[PDB]
């Protein structure tokens, strides 16, 4: 089937910061034929940054790989569930891949400048999932204890927090990572109200564990493990207040359940790509989405 | 240890192979060999295993017309029963008085019946069919293969043509009430006064005294000693005429003796045991053929029916004869008789009996059930 | 997969079709005795302390045609047992009925005020298996027999549920042809260990005249052994009543030959 | 505006989903064209490549059709780490090596995956029958016992669905392997390939609990941790992700309690109960008819799921 | 009897036929005994018994389209054989009153299956030899794609024996409703070598 | 590949149940087999959800991923047709479900057992003496949003506040759903891994997110910090005074963010529709099985 | 078991081989039956 | 992907085919002096100290 998508729109500047990366990926605004400059991947969207809504637009729009780039046009093949591709790893960020290795697509956390084409055209941060989950691990920590000792520096020192959280390893590729060493508080940074959702659902857990363990228990015996892992946690989390208003109780586990499965949902870590054959030397992965 | 000896015709080289050979022998040169000593070293006995001949069942096309269930009913291919979507016949029936008005329109609807098997074909004889055979043993793969595909199309089409004689001999089912009822309700002796109560409650006695006195007739026939036959028919004579065969297609000539023009008049559909009983009990039958269709009638759509289809569906039966329109029971026989005439009145294999004045026929479709594995 | 379509339609205004019973290929249901318990059909009821349930529980063994168990007063004429009728104690005829209502309907079957349909000078046989909340019904009658097990086939419920009888209050044709072309009156299984409910059709192969009529047939009963081994041996001059004891002829539609020793009966 | 119509007139018909038949005797040349599928090989002339019509775009048109055609995962494996007389359709398990460059991958079929976990503590006898030596596959996982200790031993072995094709070399052996698709054999005779996983390690669960019946029954491969040693089994199931999580936690309710009361948890990783992973699908009607293996020796019995669609997915954890 | 057995044979069957061997073991076994006990009509009993027995064999043998071995006198094929005692024979021909023939023709000799130079080179070599060589060349090496009616290869299933001259042969000829078949006692071969019957 | 299932009724249909059921068209309903011509008993979610007072959402959510999915296109008297949903093809999916929930532009749609009543999604079909009813269709949010609520009055069944959670709220209208009583063992089974899940995510939850929160409530307010209304729960108190250590939190997070995939598998019960390009003015949408 | 799965010159009879067969085969009269439904009721390969 | 298969089989009983060295060409060792250390060969072993 015909799966063409022509964008019309450059100079030699342009048309070698744009081959440079013909063979990576970018997202659309539609399926169709010809498109517009703005339909383009991240434009409205990272120029102030935020995870969520990025995740979101990356999950919900389709993705293509560019193909080539002409002085006008960009023919580029959206990539549909039906068959396979061929992709390439092209990134400022280099993780080197791996094969049969699951691939994700996550919005660029490591600067906008790093994953960029000024000509306008952001492209997607493509890198294989266990080290997607270690770098979304690592930066979020990084902004809880930034925070933190932006808030109080007597917690926790910044050295501390620098030997574990600026660098990532996977199979024996240690990498590293550039963190904002200021962010700036109140928000206002990228990851700035992730962290913001991971605190709450951290804070409700308790209030939603205690109510919900109390709740099933004298629903008598459907199983042991209602009572059985009643042990397991500290009994100082058990015990904690049991009285609290109905509707602020209904209230705070209504929010921590949405932002639990919002947070659920992103943790996923979003549209995964599975590849087969990598070859390091070719620099290419044939791919599908899966 | 991997090597036969049988008789072979030895083709006689004059290569010198015999020298160094035992000394190599003993070391392991070759993977595999049997040194043969003294009277062992002969040619072998010839032996043989024997292939007596490989048998298949020829699997009979079981045509719903070469039975005698078609008797029953008067068919036409309908090319396009995918766009009928309803179909409804109009009874005008005139009732006369008797002086010591009537009509009663009825409406009868029919009602569809979709039925499909599944055969499955592998991936292999449809790659291997569609490509083109070169060498001789890719010619033999490739009538194998398509010997399958044609029998497994075979096969489908046959498992479509007994599934239709299984949908006819079910809704024959659902439209049949038992014996014990219909000997009571075509009596006219209790359907003359307007079903009150306690005619109602005369017929639900008589129901039950010809529950436990006229059921199982065939095992009631052992006792009777000799007026086996007899008993036998004056049962099965009255079965037949409780039946009540005032349908509008009784007048046309569909199926007949075989020898004159007797027409059939209805058919028996008894099991395997029960027939070969009915053939000795009644004795020796009429004949051993019955004359019938050889194929379906025809109704297809011409201009005159296919504007109203395209305008608004609501088709005609027969547009021509409503262009023409006094008319009688001769005018209007073409009329009914819309294509079920005409047909080479072939001979059909299948038993006919003579009870009294209605020469009926009598089958059993086990042979055709029992082919199936299923249960009759 | 090969599709086909075939549409029929009916020629003649009445019936066209018999089906007679012919011969009887085996007694497949070992018509023997076979009770199932309330234990198994009522499972959350139970007594008041937990032990003494336990011994009933076991006492009864609580834990092949089924049985039921309609509970009469020994007062219950033995004429009527002799007959073939309903076996709740009253003539459940639904044509003495009038068609297409309910009050007269329900006036037959359970008001005791008019006498039975059958005998004019006596209202039941027994009054805990003919009336609107008797014993018979607190069984089987389906309104009471909510929060049941699913698929047991209480056999003696095909004479207590009210919608069969409802639906045997419509008109004859109507019901002949509704019994004729639709058979799920929630009958019994077909080769199975117990008898469950079916619930698939045109699989199975069945028909009941107990949901047409609601009468059953005697079976031979007898309160002693000296009135089996005097039936065997006499037949034309048995005795019926004895001094305390009796026995019952079969009047069923099948009709066994009873080989006891050498002395059959037929 | 009228080449438009020649083009549109080659890209038009679809191939037919209907067919009116009369008889099967017939055979037609509507329904051979209905029931024809193109094939994958032929020889190598201009003839059979032109009639095969492999040089077709996308996918083969003689000179879409809810076909896909598969993908094969190319493997570099040591002579010495699997064993040659193993069965075509076998799931095998590539583990993530830990060095940065290696070329040299490291599989596991499920006969050799027991062996990682028999050591340090029928099945057993055909697995140590073939791999003679466990040292030999105990090196391919270097830290194999800090590896199950922490409990991280899921997410460094992903599955790669069976094998087609084993060349027979000496030291360096490449495999090939479905890891998404159709899986079918690449023989010259194509013949089908039927994937096996040995019985002892595939227990059934819609007859485990023993109406609706759907079409793609799904084969369910679960790492647990166990107190001995990890397990590799095997689950059949028609039902959802949904639902396998859940009756998988109930399948493994003894088991939980088992491996806590003889161990307590004390830390904070070990309470991962392994995870599985739905390894594709399959029709529910003829799946998994039982077979046997032979080696040399002895005989293990093994399921033979037949026609395969294999699909990997990530680890579901299973706590 | 078709009857049972269409079901599968499920667990609630067998008690049926076990029932049903010991209810016809008890009643319809030595039905030469209850025959001469019956008075009148043994005739009927017989005559029934012996049908009920030829109609429950299988005469699905696959060379029954081979037309061989038919009646002298009449010309219809002579389907079945009773083997029997010398002193129940002539109970049978009483019993059933007369013969309806009295010779059968058949064949004179044995059908002539030797290997020919095909089957010795395919029994010399792979040692397996094939029942008829020429029809496996006719349905694969020379029309494959002409496949096979039962017309077509009945003279395959049939190797020599319908090409074979016919003699008459004496057996007592029956005739049960449609069928007839030949009612034969060779006790007079064993008992002058004194073998068991 | 032929998609058309034909279920042949066997018996007639009136014209009202016609009439109510042609307005049904393009619904999705589930089938029981997936063979070529089905009867009627089996068809539509009505052979688990019986005419009784008494629901069961969890055992038609267990009914709703064993059986298949097709939608209604043709029916007419004596047989109405069916096309499957099978995975691999693309569909066009029309929005005629009552309670109108907008759909999101290629978002994600999802089948569900009838939450807003019995009486409001069926057909009563007298003729041939059995019930249709029509799981509803709509999309993953909102569907998300009436599980949790179906849940969250489950556990507060024993505490009490009921129209603030028996009742869905969209930007098209808020609906009230049908409230049950208990959902047997099922639901509770249900409850009972959500109930582990819970239990360990207090046990293995991090530490220094609280230290953010608290100073954070402290520091700022938000409305993801309202719902404290400016007060840390006395649990924050009682954890808080441990120290800070950064590679107990990594060791934490490696836990966390595996376990919450999972979680999030805990509510992908039902099957679930990519949808893409859905307009408003035609109400259809292109989608696939997802 | 001895049944050989080969293609073959199959001669066609027109005796009712299968009258009763399937529950027949089940229990097992023959000695070695092969039953091949579906995919593999085709001929073998050479 | 091409294939093509070639069934090589010996008709001679004894040895058909032999193979000397003629002549060297070079020595790409430097027959030298660099022993292995078993610090690389056995890494794990160490000393008390």
């Amino acid at each position: 089937m015909d799966l063409k998508v022509v964008v019309s729109l450059l100079y030699t500047d342009e048309i070698a910061k744009m081959q440079q990366r013909i063979g990576c990926i970018l997202p659309l605004a539609s399926t169709h034929g010809t498109q517009n400059v703005q339909g383009l991947g991240l434009g409205q969207v990272y120029s102030v940054p935020d995870y969520v809504s990025m995740y979101n637009y990356l999950s919900d729009c389709t993705l293509a790989v560019l193909d080539e780039v002409s002085v006008d046009s960009l023919i580029l093949t959206k990539i549909v569930p039906g068959q396979t591709y061929a992709i390439k790893n092209k990134y400022q960020p280099f993780f080197q891949w791996h094969g049969t290795g699951s691939l994700s697509v996550m919005p660029p956390v490591f600067g906008r400048e790093h994953a960029t084409v000024k000509l306008d055209i952001v492209f997607p941060m493509v890198l294989p999932t266990p080290i997607a989950e270690e770098v979304l691990q690592k930066i979020l920590l990084f902004n809880v204890y930034s925070r933190v000792v932006m808030q109080a520096p007597g917690n926790a020192d910044m050295l501390d927090v620098h030997m574990h959280l600026g660098s990532v390893s996977y199979l024996g590729h240690h990498y590293e990572l550039a963190l904002p060493e200021v962010p700036g508080p109140l928000g206002l940074a990228l990851l700035d109200n992730l962290s913001l959702y991971f605190c709450i659902m951290v804070t409700l857990l308790p209030r939603a564990s205690m109510r919900l363990v109390r709740g099933l228990i004298r629903h008598e015996h459907h199983d042991l493990l209602n009572l059985f892992q009643e042990m397991v946690p500290d009994e100082i989390a058990r015990i904690d207040l049991d009285d609290l208003s109905v509707a602020d109780d209904l209230s705070r586990m209504r929010v921590m359940m949405t932002y639990l499965q919002s947070l659920a949902s992103l943790f996923n870590l979003g549209p995964r790509l599975a590849t087969a054959a990598y070859s390091q030397e070719t620099l290419t992965a044939t791919c599908w989405l899966r | 240890e991997g090597v036969e000896n049988r008789p072979f015709p030895y083709l006689t080289v004059d290569a010198d192979l015999l020298s160094n050979l035992r000394q190599s022998a003993a070391e392991g040169l070759f993977h595999s060999f049997d040194l043969l000593v003294g009277k062992d070293a002969r040619e072998a006995g010839i032996k043989f295993e024997v292939l007596l001949g490989v048998y298949t069942n020829a699997i009979q096309y079981v045509r719903f017309l070469e039975t005698a269930l078609a008797v029953s009913c008067v068919n036409t291919e309908f090319k396009d029963l995918s766009r009928m979507t309803d179909g409804k016949i109009q009874f005008r029936i005139s009732v006369p008085t008797i002086a010591h008005q009537r009509t009663f329109i009825v409406v009868k609807n029919c009602h569809k019946h979709h039925i499909s098997t599944e055969m499955e074909l592998s991936m292999l004889d449809l790659e291997i069919l569609h490509s083109i055979p070169e060498t001789p043993v890719e010619y033999a793969e490739y009538v194998g293969a398509v010997k399958t595909v044609a029998s497994a199309l075979q096969f489908g089409v046959d498992a479509l043509e007994r599934g239709l004689i299984n949908t006819v001999l079910s809704v024959k089912l659902r439209h049949a009430p038992p014996m014990f009822i219909l000997q009571t309700l075509a009596d006219p002796t209790f359907t003359e006064r307007g079903f009150s109560k306690t005619v109602k409650s005369d017929l639900i006695a008589m129901f039950k005294r010809h529950l436990l006195e006229h059921s199982f007739f065939l095992d009631r026939a052992e006792n009777m000693g000799s007026g086996f036959s007899q008993y036998v028919r004056s049962r099965l004579s009255e079965m037949v005429a409780a039946v009540s065969g005032e349908s509008v297609l009784k007048g046309v000539s569909t199926y007949t003796t075989a020898k004159g023009g007797e027409p059939v008049g209805g058919v028996f559909i008894v099991t395997d045991n029960v027939l070969r009983q009915l053939l000795t009990f009644l004795g020796e039958e009429a004949d051993n053929q019955i004359m019938g269709p050889s194929s379906y009638a025809s109704f297809v759509v011409r201009g005159e029916n296919l504007v109203t289809a395209v305008s608004y569906g609501r088709v005609m039966r027969t547009f021509e004869h409503f262009m023409a329109r006094a008319g009688s029971t001769k005018s209007d026989l073409p009329a009914v008789a819309a294509g079920v005439e005409d047909q080479p009145r072939v001979p059909i294999s299948a038993a006919v009996i003579k009870l009294g004045n209605h020469a009926v026929a009598v089958e059993s479709l086990q042979k055709m059930y029992n082919d199936t594995q299923s249960p009759y | 997969e090969v599709h086909h379509e075939m549409a029929s339609i009916d020629t003649g205004l009445s019936y066209s079709s018999t089906m007679t019973p012919a011969r009887v290929a085996a007694i497949t249901t070992d018509m023997g005795i076979h009770t199932q318990d309330f234990f198994s059909v009522f499972p959350a009821e139970a007594f008041g302390n937990q032990q003494v349930n336990d011994y009933i529980k076991a006492k009864v063994g609580a834990q092949q045609a089924t049985c039921e168990i309609i509970v009469t007063p020994v007062t219950a004429d033995v004429a009527y047992f002799q007959k073939s009728n309903s076996p709740r104690g009253r003539a459940a005829c639904v044509v003495s009925c009038e068609n297409y209502n309910q009050e007269v309907a329900e006036g037959l079957i359970y008001d005791h005020s008019r006498p039975d349909a059958a005998y004019e000078y006596r209202s039941t046989v027994n009054p805990w298996a003919s009336q609107l909340g008797s014993l018979g019904d607190i069984m089987y009658n389906s309104s009471y027999r909510q929060t049941a097990v699913p698929g047991l086939y209480s056999p003696c419920r095909a004479f207590f549920n009210k919608e069969e009888l409802l639906r045997n209050n419509r008109g004859l044709y109507n019901m002949v042809n509704e019994y004729s072309q639709r058979l799920g009156g929630h009958p019994a299984t077909s080769n199975t260990e117990v008898q469950f409910v079916v619930i698939a059709g045109t699989d199975v192969f069945l028909e009941q005249p107990c949901s047409f009529l609601q009468e059953a047939f005697p079976a031979l009963s007898a309160s002693s052994r000296a009135l089996i081994d005097e039936f065997m041996s006499v037949k034309q001059t048995h005795a019926p009543i004895h001094y305390g004891h009796y026995i019952i002829e079969e009047v069923a539609p099948v009709r066994r030959i009873l080989k006891f020793g050498n002395k059959v009966v037929f | 505006r009228r080449r438009l119509q020649r083009r549109i007139a080659g890209l038009l018909p679809p191939p037919a989903r209907r067919l009116n038949i009369s008889r099967g005797s017939e055979f037609t040349r509507d329904v051979r064209g209905l029931v024809e599928e193109h094939a994958q090989a032929s020889s190598l002339s201009a003839a059979a490549v032109w009639r095969a019509g492999l040089l077709a775009p996308g996918e083969v048109a003689v000179a879409w059709s809810g076909w896909r055609p598969p993908v094969f995962g190319d493997f570099l494996i040591h002579a010495s780490s699997f064993n040659n007389a193993e069965a075509t359709g076998t799931p095998l398990f590539q583990f993530k090596q830990s060095d940065p460059f290696s070329g040299v991958d490291a599989v596991f079929t499920p006969l050799s995956l027991f062996i990682l976990m028999n050591h340090g503590r029928g099945l057993t006898r055909m697995a140590n029958l073939l791999y003679d030596s466990p040292a030999t596959l105990a090196d391919l996982v270097p830290d194999f016992g800090r590896l199950v200790a922490d409990r991280r031993f899921h997410n460094f072995i992903t599955p790669v669905g069976p094998l087609v094709e084993n060349i027979k070399s000496t030291y360096l052996n490449k495999i090939t392997t479905v890891v998404h698709g159709p899986v079918v054999s690449k023989a010259i005779p194509r013949s089908t390939v039927k994937v096996t996983v040995p019985q002892e390690a595939f227990v059934d669960l819609d007859a485990w609990l023993s109406q609706p019946c759907p079409a793609d029954a799904r084969l369910y491969v679960a790492l647990t941790y166990e107190e001995a040693g990890p397990r590799f089994t095997f689950f059949q199931s028609s039902r959802g992700h949904c639902q396998i999580m859940n009756i998988l936690r109930i399948y493994y309710s003894p088991s939980i309690m088992h491996r806590y009361a003889v161990v307590q948890p004390l830390h904070i990783e070990e309470l991962t109960f392994g995870a599985v992973a739905c390894l594709g699908t399959f029709s529910a009607t003829d799946g998994w008819r039982r077979s046997a293996f032979n080696y040399r020796g002895s005989s293990l019995p093994v399921v033979e799921i037949d026609s395969f669609y294999s699909n990997v997915s990530d680890w579901e954890v299973i706590l | 009897d078709p009857t049972f057995t269409e079901r599968g044979f499920s667990k609630t069957v067998k008690s049926d036929l076990i029932a049903m061997f010991k209810r016809h073991l008890l009643e319809h076994s030595f039905f030469l005994d209850r025959a001469e006990n019956m008075g009148s009509g043994f005739s009927q009993y017989v005559r029934s018994r012996l049908s009920e027995m030829v109609a429950a064999v299988s005469g699905e043998s696959v060379l029954k389209g081979v037309s061989t071995y038919t009646t002298a006198k009449g010309g219809e094929p002579v389907g079945g054989v009773f083997i029997v005692t010398d002193n129940v024979l002539r109970q049978l021909l009483t019993f059933l009153g007369e013969e309806a023939d009295n010779q059968i023709m058949g064949p004179s000799s044995y059908a002539s299956f030797v290997v020919r130079g095909e089957n010795l080179v395919t029994a010399v070599s792979y040692g397996r030899v094939m029942r008829t060589f020429e029809h496996f060349m006719a349905r694969i090496v020379d029309s494959p794609e002409k496949a096979g009616s039962t017309k077509s290869d009945l003279p395959a299933v049939a190797a020599g024996v319908e090409d074979q001259p016919r003699v008459p042969i004496s057996a007592a000829v029956i005739k049960l409703g449609n069928h007839a078949v030949a009612v034969e006692s060779l006790q007079k071969m064993y008992n002058d070598t004194q073998s068991p019957y």
